[PDB]
């Protein structure tokens, strides 16, 4: 009677050891699902990390062309005084030089100045005092690019503004 | 490449019984249920892997009744953890014949029907 | 009378004479004048603009700190989820050990079978399927991370109008 | 008992030290030796009988003057300091180029500078407005200046001399002595322009 | 932030020590020198904070204002290396010369026109350039042009005839992209001293 | 026929006008790097000059220095004697002032004349010579304040030479 | 006889007396001499220290000549370079003038077409590619103004070790 | 304008007494002299301010023998140190005519004979 009881608690134990393979399979499946969790909360993360860069490249991208756009501003305005200023400059030039050839050749008029015809080659010379030329006034616009500064400093506290609005919305530890 | 998950992991770590045992190997997948279960509204939640639009490999897939209680199983073969989607629909095809012979009601969940 | 009116008119040259060379000094200082001022107004066009480039890249400095902020965030967030996993790993790991073991303690019991003090020895062993431990369920806060894409979106666009509030102060040539 | 100058260091260093502990947190140890140091550098300063504001702007050009680099210096921002080499212009490019006629001519020669003036004029509110170069916080070379009435008449100019540039400013303050002298002799009220004032007196 | 103010003592040590060191300063001065230096070396023992570094970290935190300044001024300082300039690598007849690329490559990197002839290859190729240069910057380019070892003209940036000027960013990143175009085929580029000074 | 060797000479003329826009356009580069040529080496001149003005300002410093103390050493050799002066002005006060005294008292002593006491109040203030301190030469050092001229005027000689040295490198215009 | 002895020795000192005040009358004279002496070695003093004021203003304005010549030298080397470029920059000028020109003569002859004599007026203008021009090296000469700068440093040190020549000559106390 | 001394300030910060007094007003000036002396040869020294080439103002005038003694001495009056180069020459006439009388040898020195 005792081997016919051996026989059966040897079929129980093989039972719960079929119940146990089962139970170590589930488990597997287990580690794998949270295996599989963890894997698709990092896609996740990575993703939005990802996002969250290319917007603030955007951003970036933004700010550099407002930058280029100032400066080509200022950059034109410039150009503009310093090409009045160049012009203006060669126009005082001109005017000099004329003065300066006739004042020379007055000079070099004296040499044979005792010849009567100096009457008549001068003559016309005492009339002429032709000194004039009216320049007017080049102003750079001061209040332009000291607005563009003013703005701009502007704009860098407004960013901080937001900034700051967008980061108290959410815990940091 | 994402993983979806219709089930919880106590769904997916709790343990279940057969009082009528059938099983049944489809091609890559093994097939569990219990002939007992009958009457019932079933709902099937599995946790599986996606790529692109469908399916690349199931991790699980169980049956629920009416109360939470697993009636029904969807394993991959220890040894052939490989498979594709097609085997998978075979296999559901399989086991809600066998459910619904017992005069159940068989719902399967959204991400289940899409893949 | 003509010599007289010649040295009347030597005289009166002579004098202009002096009043061109005074003159001509005049120009020359209008020219050093000119070039100072053009040279001054490059001086405060390139000011400007790297006081310029220096606020925009302090800008660019901001919006980098703001990044790293968000994203720290977001990886704090994965990091909470991912050791919650990694716990819930390990107590399914160590309860698939425990029932390993006992699966190969039954498989190196059914070897010696035979003895009667095999019941005594794999009776307790049946009896023994310890297998609990409750795993509450893990949750990443999706709302949080995406209300944090979003609102960095929204920080953009608001950037956008900020930096077209700024420009349309000023002409653009 | 005269080598005092490092009170005056104390006093700047101490000053920007404040700045830290008194807007960020700094630290506890360092503000405890802000305010003994501030108590020290009081003490100092009443047994030295000098000033704790002179003395900081004297620590200002004493300290800022000598900081040459070892290694590689506080990158001077450019948007505090372009440095500051201007030119200044009170005078129109009108003005400038105008020419102007002397009924009583006066010509002196101050140094490298040609003083001119009329004479005739008299019981007049002079104005001096000049157009000149400046470096740091110094007139460097003069290009011209000008004394106008209170109608925009010349009636004195300053000019350097076209042979002889350049100058430095103290000839200018002098040739600036001068002329005022010149003019308000015969009774005229003589006032100068923000920018002279600013690099002559 | 309790470690800021390491950082500040250090630096301040620093250039308290340049005055006595050089100067006559005092006699308290320079035990107070001596005495906080130990001390501060006694901190940067018990931080676990190097003193050289944390020194460096003080000059360039006690640097980039609130230092040089505010508000006061008024005269005593300035802080500051003026220079105005023109450079130029090429000469007038290089400059004058005419080229004509085989196979042209012509992009618009900003204000710039960037051109060059893809048809160079396995060559080394120096870029040479005038420009005008301001304080230690690089203000406005009038061109550059890129010399293969024999002299040839290969590549060219030129600003646009309508659209003076730009920046000097503006001036890299055409840089940085007509080395790219000339280098994908198989060609070394080295720069002039003046643009690795203005531009790297 | 001739209306396609039209079409051909239209377009290679085309191609010919762009060619030319592009060496027009290399032609206002050419402009542009000669005037920013010429500005350079306007700048370099009036740099260098800055530089020599600084130079020689420096030793018109150094001259006024060495003038200062040539006078200080003359003043002070001069206060030496003149302190010495002073003593010795002294010394013949002090002894003028005794005997000026003696002098008033023995004149108020004579008015006292008919008592016998005269005698007993007068031969004392007989011989009262006070005739004290011998006082030595004082000389001024001559030889130094002359040879501080001398050597001064041999100072200017050399800086004639120096400066003869100097100019004689470089051609004159 | 007492009266008698009074009488005699009133009158010795009344001798004594007019002894006296000679003597005080000698020093009040060398009192007088002593102040002359004192202002006589102060004018000495202050005529030597005019002397020496005005040789240092010899220097200072030989100095003020150096100075001049030094910077003419720089000016005429600067406006001989300024005017090689000059014509340099007329010549480019006319060069980029006639490819204009012509450039406008092909613009506005393409314009009217599907004429015979369109290919008549344009064959001309297909063979014109005269696209010359030789710009020959303009340099200026820097090692010449370096050279000035160099050399007035070194009469600037040259007068430093001048002048501590001349005042080693005498003490110091 | 300068002073010349012929004498140190020795010679003239000493007393001297005449064995035979002689004084005698000449002008402005007093002069005083010892009849006593003889048969000596005298130097005659003076201390006295000069104006162009010219003498301005005596301030002492004093005669010496051989051996340094004082002899003689020109002074002037307290109430009239005014006066002119040619009442000292006069004066000095005076006084070498009256050394010389009792059979003295002067000579005078170069500056005073300048002056």
């Amino acid at each position: 009677s005792l081997s016919q009881a051996s026989a059966d608690l040897e079929a129980t134990l093989r039972h719960k050891l079929t119940v146990m393979y089962s139970q170590i399979n589930g488990a597997s499946r287990a580690l794998d699902d949270v295996r599989n969790r963890q894997q698709d909360v990092r896609m996740t993360a990575n993703r939005k990390v990802e996002q969250l860069q290319q917007e603030y490249t955007e951003m970036k991208a933004l700010l550099d062309a407002s930058e280029t756009t100032s400066t080509r501003k200022i950059k034109e305005e410039e150009k503009r005084v310093n090409s009045k200023f160049d012009t203006i400059y060669q126009i005082l030039l001109k005017k000099k030089s004329e003065i300066q050839t006739l004042k020379e050749e007055i000079e070099q008029s004296l040499t044979k100045r005792d010849e009567f015809e100096f009457l008549e080659k001068a003559s016309k010379l005492r009339g002429i005092s032709t000194k004039p030329v009216y320049i007017p006034e080049v102003e750079l616009n001061h209040k332009l690019i000291k607005g563009i500064h003013q703005s701009t400093i502007d704009l860098k506290n407004e960013l901080k503004q937001c900034i700051g609005r967008l980061q108290e919305l959410t815990p940091s530890s | 490449s994402r993983y979806l998950t219709d089930m919880t992991l106590e769904e997916m770590s709790r343990e279940w019984s057969m009082l009528i045992p059938k099983q049944k190997v489809a091609g890559p997948l093994c097939i569990r249920m219990d002939q007992a279960i009958m009457d019932k509204n079933i709902i099937l939640k599995a946790n599986f892997s996606v790529i692109f639009d469908r399916l690349e490999t199931l991790i699980l897939l169980r049956a629920f009744t009416e109360e939470g209680a697993i009636v029904g199983e969807i394993s991959p073969l220890p040894s052939l953890p490989g498979h594709t989607a097609e085997d998978v629909k075979n296999a559901v095809g399989v086991l809600i014949g066998g459910l619904e012979a017992n005069d159940n009601t068989v719902r399967v969940s959204e991400t289940l029907q899409r893949f």
